[PDB]
């Protein structure tokens, strides 16, 4: 060890960060009167309805 | 006039010449709104700033 033959110095680093996300929301707060389309074998009713409103410009 | 006239009824108009009182009290209000948005942002980076002797080729 007379010289710096044994003198040693070293550093090392490794950092990793990963992220991920997702969202999906929906809301509906109306009331619509529909009409029966047909009666199924079990008695369930197929209902279809439509409502058109022309407030102004569309 | 020789026509018959009830005593206890509310004297509603009944013939062509009869007059009636109308209170307008009309009030209509309609509103409509709609909105939409879509934002996408991406930004990628990669850099050595120091390359090993064995990796200098790539
Ligand atoms: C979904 C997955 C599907 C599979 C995909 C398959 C891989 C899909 C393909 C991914 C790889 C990209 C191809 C890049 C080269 C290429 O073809 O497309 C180029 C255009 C880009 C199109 C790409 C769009 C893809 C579209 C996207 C498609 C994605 C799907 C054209 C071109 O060629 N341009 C070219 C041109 O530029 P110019 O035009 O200006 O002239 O010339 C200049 C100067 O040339 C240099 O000069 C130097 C001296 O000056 C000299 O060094 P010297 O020693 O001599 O001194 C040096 O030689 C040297 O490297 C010396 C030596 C280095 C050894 C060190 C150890 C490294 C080990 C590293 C190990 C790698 C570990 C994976 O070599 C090599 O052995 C390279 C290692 C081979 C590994 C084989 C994999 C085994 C499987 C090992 C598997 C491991 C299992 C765990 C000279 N280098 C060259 O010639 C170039 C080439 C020589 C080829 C001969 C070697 C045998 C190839 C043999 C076969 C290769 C076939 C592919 O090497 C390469 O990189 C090749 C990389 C291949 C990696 C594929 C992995 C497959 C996984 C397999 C998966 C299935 C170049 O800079 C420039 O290239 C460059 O810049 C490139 C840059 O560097 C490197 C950046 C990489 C970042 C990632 C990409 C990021 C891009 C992302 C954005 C799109
Ligand atoms: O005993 C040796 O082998 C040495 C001692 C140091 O001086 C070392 O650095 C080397 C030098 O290179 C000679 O010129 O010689």
């Amino acid at each position: 060890f007379g010289n710096s033959r044994a003198d040693m110095e070293a550093s090392g680093g490794n950092s990793f960060n990963g992220k991920g996300g997702a969202n999906a929301s929906n809301t509906f707060s109306g009331t619509l009167t529909v009409t029966v389309d047909q009666v199924l074998a079990n008695g369930n009713l197929h209902v279809v309805g439509e409502k058109q409103i022309a407030i102004n410009q569309g | 006039n020789y026509g018959y006239q009830p005593l206890f009824e509310d004297r509603r108009p009944r013939n062509i010449g009869d007059t009636l009182t109308i209170v307008l009290q009309e009030n209509v209000s309609a509103s409509k709104s709609s909105s939409a948005n879509a934002s996408r942002d991406g930004k990628t980076s990669f850099g050595f700033d120091t390359v090993p002797r064995y990796l200098q080729g790539l």
